């Protein structure tokens, strides 16, 4: 038995929040759960919210709605990679078929610091900063998610001949880890060769990190192969084992309090928390259980989209989540 | 300074030319031969470019460019950047030219088959204050600076570009790409220099749209687009990508403007180096780029003459080029357009 | 007619009511339109340029004392005295520079003048931290302002008949920052021949001052370069105070003291010199196109500093401030 | 018993007077090697940015050397002789005091300064950034690190020569964050040193009342642009840079001790040069090692020839030589 610090959110947020520990508690899920909220106070976050994960060190979080608090969680916990594993959906119908790919995403440094400046009136300068560390550090957990995860390859997404010193300096350290961890293989592609080529053939790719700019763009781009935001499993990782495994869709509040729903990518935000501690039978259960359920084309949702109710959709994974 | 007027002596307006490395030279020859077939009152100016002497020649090159404002050119290798000082060789020619706006134009093609189709999109682009920053100093060890910068100045001359473009061609739609999300002042101080332009043309509709979302709406519906319009930094984005959705680098047109001259360029920066004197690559793009400088010759019939032909030749399967699926050779290719190119209006 | 006065902060209240009697002591007719004052204790005015602003709009001259800088307590995204600078646009700050015939320093019959940028330059507030302990600041420079403080030198040169002028620089250093400041220098300085002009380091150029001062009579720098050579010049003279100071923006012109405070003695107790203000006050005046109260106070001052009778704890002597004041009006009575 | 220094008598009368200078500690009885050595900027692998060798090992086993002036650049493109010294021996220190001479007619008396200037990080750091057109940016920066480590030096500096006070100088209301986080270190050295006193003054306050009346300082403290102007400034009431010593402070117990005054080419070689600039430098330099019974003994002598006033170089109007100006204050040593 293992607890979780979860919580409900905007819109859908909580309607699709217990459908979670409801398919959670059909798939004899070892997880008691603990319902904090989080919003925006005085600045920081609930101090009971601040406690629940320095303790419990994982997370799953939904929808949230307009300083961002993404930027929050950010430096509450010093998340230093936004990983987004984005995979084809036999059934859910996209010109592109033969996907299997995870953006590794930097989350802490590049033109993120929100530094601008005006120069001149007229003039204005936004700072990109990227340090030695910040690289270093997501080039080891690159490594430790493709030998934890039975990755092929993995390519570091770059511009480095443009800017000879900054993305340089981010692709030194790169090659750096590989040597030493020879394990999986590396290769490098600049990224309008990666940008041509996703369209193209996404199968030749396979594992991608890169700088906080690109990762954001590339992140949402991957995304949108599959389906959009609704199908995309999320997984921030910060300092000392904490992990945060959200969503990243709108919070639709059209219809929130309605059972209009899917939650699928919420899902994979807890199959792929339940894959970041070992819990590799429950979430093969799970997560091939929510593949037929869509596969088999029948209780889908009205954003994918058939014609059935959130509950539905959660009541037929329940049905095959209870088989082995 | 002692610049004269570009004249068109009595019929053939003097185009200058340019080969380039690799793949560039045996391309032109047929861009001439397809001309030269067309009976096109364009005369072609050859000038050696670089790489093979890239130091003070190719300069009295320039000249050419200065004197005729129209010139068609096909790429250059990158510098080794021993020197590694700026130096890009295309793009000195940009910065002494005053060349701002960026132009291509992915479109799709009834006889190239893609993931998507009915394609139609214009991007625009800067190129000395679309980001893309130089710069990046040490302050200490480990520690490196980029600086993007955004002029007010260019960022409005670039958006009057992106609406004068949508009237005189009957456009509908621009729609401005940033990340204004993150940088508040940089990429929304080019939002509200579109806001400020959007209104003296209020006939046309006007959107703004995040990169990161607009990327996504790409490979979905990308037919919703008419124009887009960004900094230069996103563009190698977006155009390497809307270039993959049509196609492949070998089938857009591309296009450097200045506030008088203009480029004519593909819409793939590729050299080719690779597939040297094969007999294999893709013409149409490169063909393409000839349609566009007819037509900005204001010589439409003759660019609408061409542009019918190349979607005629490439529509059968045989004609594709390598880089893009097919089996057959550039020959071929260029004779089969020629085929198509039939006497309008000559024996 | 209408003036406004922004006492700021020091004594330069105590000051203002030095003036403000020693004009309805001289007969000066400027209904003066004091209204409060702009940040420090206040706080931001905010926009006191707003409030500011809209009074010199109609105005057109004030006169102020010195803001005195806040030392980054609060948010401060940048020093609140040059905004309302910018605000105004009083890109050019006069500093007079002559010794007194009263006033016997270790230099005497000294007699330059401190031309100053107050926009470009490092007074921006700008910075932000890269890494742990690690901020980085920008001392902007742009040709534009560049040459409108290198041409503010020169025209000065010639109404005033001055001889020569020497550009301040650092640019063996900053060769990117002032040497765009020096070409800008150097291009004006082409444009008038009748004047000589030299160029001269900072660090050499400081020491110089201190050797032989007597060498040059004008010169022009940017920002950070003057608020370095102004409290100088006032110090060699005696006291901040004393010396006066003068700031054109636009059509506009603006007063004030030479130096920003004689900050050892930090005192409200009056014991403060007025000689700065009204001199300054004189100088404006003069600007106002009645040359006579300002070429009579001036006269009145002069005079009764060359007396050695009055003097207060910056000048060698002890006098309150509104002794030296009322002798001051003493002088002017009679006159 | 005996100790080595490196010395680089340079260009110009430096050699001249770099003698003068090693015949008045022979003179003195002073124990001291002198390793002769020229340090011209040669090129390296790829420009121009590297030393003569021999002379680099020397320092790095002498730990202490004098250098005199140095002349101009080559080309443009060639860098200052100071700068590679500077970021090839890590000298963040950057040490110039300045005594009234009792024998010299300067309308300043009285007083006895010594200026601690921040080297490396800093204005002087060849960064700056060409925005768009005509629009030129600096780049001035400031470290936790280098901003403690000045720290940490200067107030060793006066626990170690008797001296009382210690004043900042900024202009941090500005500048706020920069000057701000180098105060706020400068802040938390005096709160382990209480036995040295210490206060805060404004930068263009500092100038105003350094100029009036100069004896009310001890020690200054300043980062690097600050220093190289303000110790400049604070030479002239000394009697400017060619009478005023100087000293750089290295890591791993590396110093060096030069004049910073001009080399002087249009008098080279006619016996006319005033060594005592340098000559004061290498008092410091036996005030940092420990020779202070030797220092006191030089720099008594090297006052009384200036107090006479028998004997004075033509830079101090005098009419004797450089040698009637060293024997004197040989003949004087002696006499101790």
């Amino acid at each position: 038995v293992q607890t979780v610090t979860l919580i409900p959110g905007d819109g859908i947020g909580p309607e699709i929040s217990a459908a979670v520990m409801k398919i959670f508690d059909a798939a004899k899920a070892p997880i008691q759960w603990e319902e904090r909220n989080v919003t925006a106070i005085q600045w920081m976050i609930p101090s009971e919210a601040k406690e629940s994960m320095d303790k419990n060190k994982m997370g799953l979080k939904g929808p949230l709605k307009t300083p961002s608090m993404n930027l929050l969680l950010r430096k509450t916990f010093d998340l230093y990679a936004n990983v987004r594993p984005c995979v084809s959906i036999e059934g859910y119908k996209t010109p592109y078929t033969d996907v299997n790919i995870v953006t590794i995403r930097e989350n802490t440094e590049g033109e993120y610091s929100g530094i601008e400046h005006v120069i001149v009136d007229g003039v204005v300068a936004s700072i990109k900063l990227i340090t030695e560390g910040a690289s270093k550090r997501i080039a080891e957990f690159a490594f430790e998610y493709a030998r934890n995860n039975h990755r092929s390859n993995v390519t570091a997404v770059h511009k480095a001949n443009i800017m000879r010193m900054s993305d340089g300096l981010f692709l030194q350290k790169c090659r750096e880890v590989a040597e030493s961890c020879k394990d999986i293989k590396f290769n490098e592609m600049y990224l309008d060769t990666v940008c041509l080529n996703m369209v193209q053939d996404p199968s030749q790719f396979d594992v991608l990190v890169m700088p906080n700019l690109y990762g954001d763009i590339l992140s949402d781009l991957c995304a949108g192969l599959i389906g959009g935001l609704g199908v995309t499993p999320s997984g921030n990782i910060g300092a000392n084992g904490v992990a945060i495994f959200e969503s990243v869709h709108g919070t639709a509040p059209d219809i929130a309090g309605k059972d209009m729903a899917n939650p699928t990518a919420l899902l994979l935000s807890a199959v792929m928390m339940l894959r970041h501690m070992g819990l590799f039978d429950h979430a093969a259960r799970i997560e091939a259980a929510c593949f037929a359920t869509i596969k088999d084309g029948k209780s889908l949702t009205k954003d994918l989209g058939g014609n059935a109710k959130c509950s539905d959709f959660t009541e037929e994974i329940c049905r095959r989540v209870k088989d082995l | 300074q002692t610049i004269p007027p570009s004249a068109k002596y009595g019929g053939r307006h003097t185009v200058t030319m340019i080969p380039g490395d690799g793949i560039g030279p045996e391309l032109m020859l047929h861009v001439k031969s397809v001309f030269r077939h067309a009976c096109v009152p364009v005369d072609f100016e050859e000038v050696h470019v670089s790489s093979n002497a890239d130091e003070e020649d190719i300069r009295n090159a320039i000249m050419a460019i200065r004197r005729n404002r129209v010139a068609l050119k096909g790429n250059i290798e990158t510098n080794h950047n021993l020197p590694p000082s700026h130096k890009s060789r295309n793009n000195i020619l940009r910065t002494s030219l005053d060349l701002y706006a960026n132009v291509i134009h992915c479109k799709s093609l009834p006889g190239v088959v893609t993931r998507h189709k009915d394609i139609d999109i214009l991007i625009v682009r800067e190129n000395t204050e679309g980001e893309y920053s130089s710069l990046e100093h040490e302050s200490v060890a480990g520690v490196v600076e980029s600086l993007k910068i955004i002029t007010k100045a260019k960022s409005l001359r670039i958006a009057e570009y992106a609406f004068k473009l949508a009237q005189e061609s009957g456009r509908k739609k621009v729609t401005a790409v940033h990340k204004a999300n993150i940088m508040k002042l940089g990429d929304g101080l080019f939002l509200q220099c579109c806001r400020e332009v959007a209104a003296r043309y209020p006939q046309i509709t006007f959107e703004n749209m995040i990169v990161d979302n607009t990327t996504m709406q790409l490979v979905s519906r990308p037919q919703q687009f008419d124009v887009m319009v960004m900094p230069n930094l996103y563009g190698n984005i977006v155009n390497n990508v809307c270039a993959g959705l049509v196609g492949g680098p070998g089938l857009v047109a591309g296009a450097n403007y200045g506030h008088v001259y203009a480029v004519f360029e593909t819409a793939t920066r590729n050299t080719g180096k690779s597939i040297a004197n094969k007999n294999i690559a893709n013409p149409t793009a490169t063909l393409l780029a000839s349609c566009m400088m007819l037509d900005h010759l204001k010589l439409h019939s003759y660019a609408t003459s061409i542009r019918k032909a190349v979607l005629a030749s490439m529509d059968n399967e045989n004609m594709h080029t390598p880089d893009i699926g097919g089996q057959g050779t550039t020959s071929e290719a260029i004779q089969d357009v020629i085929r198509h190119i039939r006497v309008i209006n000559r024996a | 007619f209408p003036v406004t006065m922004l006492p700021g902060d020091g004594v330069g209240p105590e000051l203002m009511h030095a003036v403000k009697e020693v004009f309805k002591a001289a007969a000066v007719p400027v209904e003066f339109q004091e209204h409060h004052l702009s940040e420090v204790q206040n706080m931001a005015s905010e926009e006191k340029l707003e409030q500011v602003l809209s009074s010199m709009k109609e105005n057109k001259v004030a006169i102020i004392g010195k803001i005195h800088t806040p030392m980054e307590y609060k948010g401060e995204l940048a020093s609140y005295d040059m905004r309302l600078r910018r605000k105004l646009d009083l890109f050019a700050n006069v500093v007079h520079v002559k010794s007194l015939p009263g006033y016997m320093t270790r230099h005497n019959n000294l007699d330059l003048v401190i031309i100053r940028e107050q926009t470009e330059g490092e007074y921006s507030s700008l910075e932000h931290e890269s890494a742990r302990g690690v901020i980085e600041c920008l001392k902007i420079v742009t040709r534009a302002k560049s040459q409108r403080i290198a041409k503010f030198a020169f025209d000065y040169a010639t109404k005033k008949g001055r001889g020569k002028v020497t550009a301040v620089h650092k640019a063996n250093i900053m060769k990117l920052g002032d040497g765009l400041f020096l070409q800008c220098c150097e291009e004006v300085a082409e444009l008038y021949p009748k004047i000589k002009f030299e160029t001269m380091i900072i660090d050499n150029c400081c020491m110089q001052l201190v050797q032989n001062p007597y060498q040059f009579d004008v010169l022009v720098m940017p920002n950070l370069y003057g608020n370095i050579i102004d409290n100088l010049a006032a110090g060699l003279v005696g006291g901040a105070g004393v010396v006066p100071g003068e700031s054109y923006s636009a059509e506009y012109a603006v007063f004030e003291t030479g130096a920003r405070h004689p900050f050892a003695q930090a005192v409200g107790r009056n014991i403060a010199n007025p000689t700065a203000m009204l001199l300054s006050a004189s100088n404006m005046l003069r600007h106002l196109n009645l040359e006579y109260h300002s070429s009579m106070i001036a006269d009145a001052v002069k005079k009764v500093i060359k007396v050695g009778k009055v003097r207060t704890s910056d000048m060698g002597g002890y006098a309150t401030c509104h002794d030296f004041t009322e002798e001051i009006c003493r002088r002017v009575k009679d006159l």
